[PDB]
This record gives structure tokens, sequence and C-alpha cells, in this order.
């Protein structure tokens, strides 16, 4: 886990906006950009996953999501869904109609939705904590700060952003490496194609 | 003689010759085509592919029993001492009407192939009469 | 057309019984060859497990979908 | 597919085509001559054909001997 | 693949393919023969069928001579 306060403490050094006084960048604009770096991350990186298990019948007929980022497997009555779409097909295939974080099932049919997909858990107070890997907070950092260093307090702001872009790609490597130690199987040779 | 024994060992030689009859059920299964197994099926089909199978051994049965067809042996009894073949030109006589019956081509042609596919041939005899003495 | 044993003789005899159904029996002959014969002659060429018969068609039948 | 299409002359027996050196064998039709043996494949389907011509003539000499 | 499809025809004993040629070699049975060998691969199917003939022909004399 990973408080706010210490991802907030770098960036505020690192855009020698260290001071208590003055804060240049308001902390409302520091949240809203660690809201944004949170969605990149586990967007790019699929940290977080999520299974929803609910029941859609005549009465209601979506299911309401939260910070959704994508769907990677849906049952009906243990039953694979197969497409996606987001137009409300009259009849046909039985598709998965996704309505900007409300989920329900196409050419409808009573049921229950099991449901995987990928989640934010978004900060709103500095003072809250990121359920994060400690590992995560160079990623953070360097992600924020690329975002801030595009306003234009200095003729030099873009080379100092393309720095950070390459300390932000090593921190990226070191995310890759503790996500494949940590849920990936530890094997060190491949199968024969079985055929 | 009574159940007892009979049910002990019909169930000792019943387990004990189930390994053997599995693979004979196998290789009868692949002899008719059934060569792929489920899980290589069902991985053909799920890449939209039809499954092709090569029964390439069907035919290295067909022309080992098409050997056999016409090489069918039957035996004939020759006599040992001087007196015994007017027994012997009597009895291949006799086993003419055990030749020439329909039944003896298909029992030894489904003997060759029992044989072949699997290990066992087995073949039985009857001493039927029917009305007229025959 | 049917085998069934007699009972003043003991031995197996066919009968022909034409029928339709959902309609009943149109004719029903017992013995219609003076001995009990079948006039059928049936042979299965490579019969199989589950009791079919395989032909010549399925072992060259995926060479043709290939071709 | 030329693959295919040797292994479907292959498959049903039509290996070691000698069919028309086999009906030159069977020219010889004297007194006492067997089947003069070409061909090995097809040898089932040829006794399959054997066998239900025999019982073809066994029915119709049970009808010529009774009608 | 083409090798081991060599490679079961040499398994099964038909490599040596003189059948055509072995049938042709029994068409001597004029009084005292012998088998006229062709092939060796096949030989021990063909010396289990020849002493199954024998104890077939033992148990049928036996029935003969006793009914």
């Amino acid at each position: 886990m990973i408080e706010v306060s210490e991802v907030i403490a770098k960036v505020r050094e690192r855009l020698n906006d260290n001071e208590v006084g003055n804060y240049e960048i308001l902390d409302s604009v520091l949240v809203e950009n660690i809201n944004q770096a949170l969605l990149k991350i586990c967007l790019e990186f699929r940290l977080k996953k999520a299974i929803t298990r609910s029941l859609i019948t005549e009465e209601e007929r979506f299911l309401t999501l939260n910070n959704l980022l994508g769907i990677e497997s849906v049952k009906l009555d243990k039953k694979e869904i197969e497409s996606r779409n987001t137009i409300e097909k009259d009849t046909g295939e039985l598709e998965l109609l996704i309505l900007s974080d409300r989920i329900s099932v196409t050419p409808f049919k009573i049921g229950e939705l099991e449901v995987v997909y990928y989640t934010y858990e978004e900060i709103r107070n500095i003072l809250e904590t990121i359920k994060l890997p400690k590992i995560c907070l160079d990623v953070l950092v360097y992600s924020v700060l690329c975002n801030l260093l595009e306003i234009p307090n200095n003729e030099t702001n873009f080379s100092v952003l393309a720095n950070y872009k390459q300390l932000l790609k090593l921190a990226k490597d070191n995310l890759t490496n503790y996500l494949s130690l940590m849920y990936s199987k530890n094997i060190h040779f491949s199968k024969v194609v079985r055929v | 003689m009574d159940f007892t024994t009979l049910q002990n060992d019909f169930t000792n030689d019943y387990q004990k010759a189930l390994i053997a009859n599995n693979e004979f059920l196998e290789a009868k299964k692949y002899y008719n085509g059934n060569q792929l197994p489920q899980d290589v099926l069902n991985i053909i089909l799920e890449r939209g592919q039809t499954p092709i199978i090569e029964n390439m051994f069907k035919v290295i049965v067909n022309k080992i029993l098409g050997y056999k067809i016409e090489s069918i042996s039957e035996i004939r009894l020759s006599p040992k001492q001087e007196e015994d073949r007017a027994l012997s030109d009597l009895l291949n006589s006799l086993l003419q009407v055990f030749i020439q019956q329909e039944n003896y081509d298909k029992s030894m042609i489904e003997r060759d192939k029992n044989l072949l596919i699997g290990g066992l041939g087995v073949i039985q005899l009857w001493v039927s009469q029917d009305k007229d003495k025959n | 057309w049917y085998k069934e044993y007699n009972e003043e003789t003991q031995s197996y005899e066919w009968n022909r019984y034409l029928w339709n159904r959902n309609t009943g029996i149109y004719k029903s002959e017992k013995k219609p060859f003076k001995n009990g014969a079948c006039p059928f002659i049936v042979s299965k060429l490579y019969t199989d497990e589950l009791n079919n018969y395989y032909g010549l068609f399925r072992d060259i039948k995926p060479m043709q979908d290939f071709i | 597919a030329e693959q295919k299409r040797q292994l479907l002359r292959l498959l049903a027996g039509l290996n070691d085509e000698s069919l028309g050196m086999a009906v030159n064998r069977q020219s010889g039709v004297a007194i006492a001559q067997r089947k003069e043996s070409g061909l090995m494949g097809l040898q089932t389907f040829l006794k399959a054909t054997d066998d239900m011509d025999r019982l073809i003539f066994r029915l119709a000499v049970s009808f010529i001997c009774e009608y």
C-alpha cells in the first residue's frame, strides 16, 4: 500500500515546489493528476481484476459496475458470452451490451451475470492510501510528473519531460519484473505442441 | 459347480484380462477409423479445422488378410502305416463337408483378422444334428 | 419379413406382413415360399463397433475433403 | 494435394496396379483352376462378394429343387 | 511423415514385398510340395494360423470319429 502523502511529497520536491506556504500547484490538481496516473497504470498493466456476480431480470436490466477498464470473461448461468457490442441488437447471437459502465445482455434473457473486469479505486483526499504494491510508487511519480512538466514554467521543460519518460520506462520494467514474479508460473521449459 | 465359485473365478478371470481386452477394443477402434483422442479432436475443432485421419495401417492389415484370403489352409490326413490309408482317404472325404460349408471361410477370415488386429483367435465347433439323422 | 418358429413343426419359417404405419396391417401371409425361406440375401462389408456398416467411403473421405 | 491424390488410390487397395495383368491372368478357365491371384488390397471385397454369391446360389438351388 | 509411412510397412513385416510373387509360387500343388517360401516377416502369423488349424482339425476329426 502506498500513502498519497509520499507520492505528493516526491512530486512537490521534483517540481521545485516543496513549499508549504506557496503551493503553486493546488492539491486538487495533484489529486486529479494522480487519478489520471492510476487510470493509465491500471489500464496498461491490468493490475486490478474484480469479479461481480449479480442477477438481471426484467425489472432491472443493467448491471452498474464502477471504474470499468475492460471485461475479460462473462458467464450467464455458467454459459460463455461471446461477443461484445454497444448497439442493442434486437435478436441473433447472445452478446454482451456495454453502456459506458453499465452491463447488460443484448438479446435480453433473464438470468445472472458473472463478469470479470478491471477497476481503479481512485482517490479523492490527500490523506487516503493507494492499495497498490510499493514497487508501483516510482511509476506513479514519474507518470504524474510527466503530466505536470508540460506546464510552460521553463523553456527547457520538454527535454526534462523526455528524460522523465525514460525514467518512467525503467520504472515500468521494474513493475513488470514484480508482476511476473508474483502472478506468473515459475517455469523453465515450454511444452510441445499437441495437435 | 455352484454360483459362488463361478462368480468368484469369473471375477478373477475378468479383472486379470481387462488390460488386454481394453487394448483389443482400442485396436478395433483404430482399425475402424477412430484414431484420434477426444482432447486432440477438441483442439482441432476449436480452431475450425477439419480433422483428417490417415488410416495408413488399415491397408496394411487388408494386404496381409488379402494374402490370407486366397491362401486358406486346409488340413489333409496321411496314413502312418500302410493299412491306415483306407482310414485316411475315408476321413479326407468326410472333412470335405466340414471344409466346403459356408461358415468355414467366414470363421477363418474373422480368425485371421482377430489374430492380426489383436492377439486372440477363438474358433468354436459344434456337433448339431437337425432333423434327418444328419 | 419375420422369422418365427412354428409349433406344429419345430422349425423356423419366414412370414410376410405388408403394413402401413398409423393404418395397420394390409396383408399378412405366413410361410409364403413352401419352405419358410427368407427371400433376402444381405452382406455387410466392414462391420464395426456400435453395429454399423463402414464401407470404403469413410477411410477415403478425409482425403477427398482435403483434395 | 498430389500426396493425398496418391494416398486416395493407396487407401482403397488400388496399389499394386495390376488389374490389367489380373484380367489376362483369368484367361485359363480350363478344368481345375484357382483364382490366379493378383491384387491383395481388394480381396476383402472380392471375398464378401463370393460369400454373398454362395448364399444367393444356395437359396436359388433351394427354390429350383422345390418349385 | 514419409519416413514413418515407410516404417509402418517395415514394422508389420511387409518389407520384401513379394506377395504377388509368393501367390504365383503356390501354383504347384502337385503331390509333395513344401511352403515354397517367400516372405519372412509375416511367418510368425502364418505359423500361428497353421497351429490353430492343426488343433481345429484334430478336434474336428475327434468329433467326426465319435458322432
